[PDB]
DNA sequence: GACTTGTACTGGAACTCACGTGAACGAATGTTTTTAG
């Protein structure tokens, strides 16, 4: 499943018009399109990636026939991503001394993708805009856009400067304020929305971001991201009912793909090194032993009882594998989230296309979620994995419905421990003072807002939408270790540690009780 | 201490595992 | 070692009838995981179910 | 002052626990190529 994706960008000079106390607008897209580059390539991802740059002072594309189309170049053909793109990217791609419209790049981007896109079989096509909209532009060739998007299945995605006093890059506050937008960019703002309303409906409002947003959202792989295999299994709640099901892993932590390779220090090579692993018994001699001399064994107490891999194998528990059986049903107050375990969370779902599997797992969510019950039930994903009792109860959204599994804990996986009780201690007992102290703390870092006469919590801080940092950090020490390899590692990005940090209300309003709180409470190392 | 065990002094006995008991 | 997002929920103390210690009192930490830690589920048609 | 015996103190190592990283095998599924009917 491969993909292609236009960048297309806008180099004009508005965009090199840095405001004092902001970063501008061509270093913030920049930003982007080499955070975008740097996951496609450092992922191993089999995407291809073409680049457009509208405003350049030359014409470098297939439509500049005559005094049409100009200033347009594609900088990158449909090719697979390399360290050439992040290279021109970051170093030999300056801002033109042009002005030219997003609608005829537009324009050379489709054909761009039409063209390309003919000896090759691509799955999704995508292109992305980053641009200012302060560019005179014409109408005149919006309607055959739009009627050759729909006919061609290409997604848009839209990067402003400004969203629909200090200011961050990724600070989760405002990077734009709404005072000296220009005339010509509330136009091409709402161009940009009569498009996105006339392809994907109401939905393709949320699709034009911000360049600051976007760092620290990844909004823009939405589109080109792979779905996750599916695990069929029947569902069973008796001997003779049986409901077809389809898990996915809805949560699953997110590691390095890549290793790292122990190379020799003179050579970088990994043939001249090499790992082994010997066996020696406890004399001074150090008498060597083969593998095959060596048996299996267990500890009992200061007793070793020899046990050999075909005897345990033999003798290990088994069972049938791949079932999902329900044991049965609890309410929903009696399963704890503190008791939750193992590493991943499960979205069951209905076959693929039945609608008798559809019906049957509707009414069991439905009567489960009305009578507030949850499926204590046993999990196996085959023959191999050892069976674990996991809780599985209703999820109802507006558009689907599913069961959400999680595996529950055994008698021997909970820990009993003792802790001394703080309600009824003398000593440690706060005062009125502190908890009013305390208090002002909570009112003064509520990272939730009340919204205006709706009863709708709006969340400052989603922690939730962060990317994770660490893959940010490597591919960028990765890019500057290839384009700098006599230097040292960079420190960590700016936006980074915006996007880390709260908003700085937050810290200005808890400036004032955080102090109460330090005179109020005295604490002293030990 | 009511409820601790005999073998292992410290820690509270725990039930014997019944497993599914309907109603 | 990278940061995580976590979530401390109080945790108060509740005892049973036999006056022992079931749920000490204190923080629960809670993983809030990350952006890149979701997955995207296939689109499927919603079906209701008849009463 | 030099040796021996007995007692007390104490920081480092052994052990355990828990987590992260990387490598290998097999199960289950899906997909592609080749060959007999």
């Amino acid at each position: 499943n491969k993909a292609a994706v236009v960048l297309c960008m806008d180099v004009g000079f508005t965009m090199s018009n840095s405001i004092p106390g902001i970063e501008s607008p061509f270093e913030q897209a920049k930003k982007v399109i080499t955070m975008f580059v740097q996951r496609q390539v450092f992922a191993e991802n089999k995407d291809e990636i073409a680049l457009v740059l509208f405003g350049t002072d030359g014409t470098d594309n297939p439509l500049s026939g005559g005094d049409q189309y100009q200033n347009i170049t594609v900088h990158r053909h449909l090719m697979l991503p390399d360290f050439d793109l992040l290279e021109d990217i970051e170093s030999k791609i300056q801002p033109g001394s042009q002005q030219a419209d997003f609608l005829d790049a537009l324009i050379v981007s489709m054909d761009v993708i039409q063209h390309e896109t003919i000896g090759k079989k691509f799955e999704k096509r995508h292109i992305e805009i980053f641009t200012d909209l302060s560019s005179r532009f014409s109408k005149s060739q919006l309607d055959i856009i739009i009627h050759s998007l729909k006919k061609c299945d290409i997604s848009l995605q839209f990067f402003l400067p400004f969203s629909l006093g200090p200011f961050r890059l990724g600070g989760h506050g405002p990077s734009f304020p709404l005072k000296g937008i220009t005339e010509q960019q509330k136009e091409g703002l709402e161009i940009v929305k009569m498009v996105m309303i006339s392809l994907e409906g109401e939905d393709g409002l949320d699709e034009i971001y911000s360049f600051s947003e976007s760092l620290r959202k990844l909004c823009v792989f939405k589109k080109i991201e792979r779905h996750s295999i599916h695990w069929p299994c029947r569902l069973t709640i008796g001997s003779n009912l049986s409901i077809r099901i389809a898990a996915y892993k809805s949560i699953l932590q997110e590691r390095v793909k890549k290793t790292w390779t122990v190379v020799d220090a003179k050579t970088l090579k990994k043939e001249d090194i090499q790992k082994e692993t010997v066996y020696c018994l406890n004399d001074d001699d150090e008498t060597e032993v083969l593998k095959e001399d060596i048996i299996q064994g267990f500890r009992y107490g200061s007793d070793i009882v020899p046990f050999s891999k075909v005897d345990e194998e033999q003798m290990k528990y088994k069972s049938e594998g791949k079932c999902f059986s329900v044991l049965g049903f609890c309410k929903s107050s009696q399963v704890q989230r503190r008791f939750f375990m193992g590493n991943q969370v499960l979205k069951v779902f209905a076959a693929r296309d039945d609608e008798a599997a559809a019906v049957a797992l509707s009414s069991l969510i439905h009567a489960l979620d009305d009578l507030d019950m949850v499926a204590i039930v046993r999990y196996a994903y085959d023959k191999r994995a050892n069976p674990q009792v996991g809780v599985a109860f209703p999820h109802i959204k507006h558009n689907y419905e599913c069961l959400v599994y999680v595996q529950l804990p055994f008698m021997e996986d909970l820990r009993q421990y003792m802790f001394s009780s703080l309600k009824n201690s003398k000593k440690y007992a706060p005062t009125e003072a502190q908890l009013n102290a305390v208090d002002a703390l909570i009112d003064s870092m509520s990272l939730a807002k009340k919204d205006e006469k709706t009863d709708t919590l709006e969340d400052l801080f989603p922690t939730t939408k962060i990317p994770n940092p660490r893959f940010q950090r490597l591919f960028q020490c990765l890019l500057h270790r290839a384009l700098h390899p006599r230097e040292p590692l960079p420190p960590i990005q700016q936006h980074i540690w915006n996007m880390l940090n709260p908003p700085a209300e937050v810290t200005t309003k808890s400036q004032i009780p955080l102090s109460k709180i330090k005179t109020l409470f005295p604490l002293i190392e030990a | 201490c009511p409820g601790e065990s005999l073998i292992n002094p410290g820690f509270k006995s725990k039930k014997p595992a019944g497993g599914v008991d309907f109603d | 070692i990278p940061p995580y997002f976590v979530a401390l929920v109080p945790q108060e103390e509740e005892l049973d009838d036999q006056k022992i210690q079931v749920t000490p009192p204190g923080f629960q930490l809670v993983f809030l995981p990350f952006a890149d830690d979701k997955r995207k589920m296939p689109f499927t048609e919603k079906i209701m179910a008849t009463p």
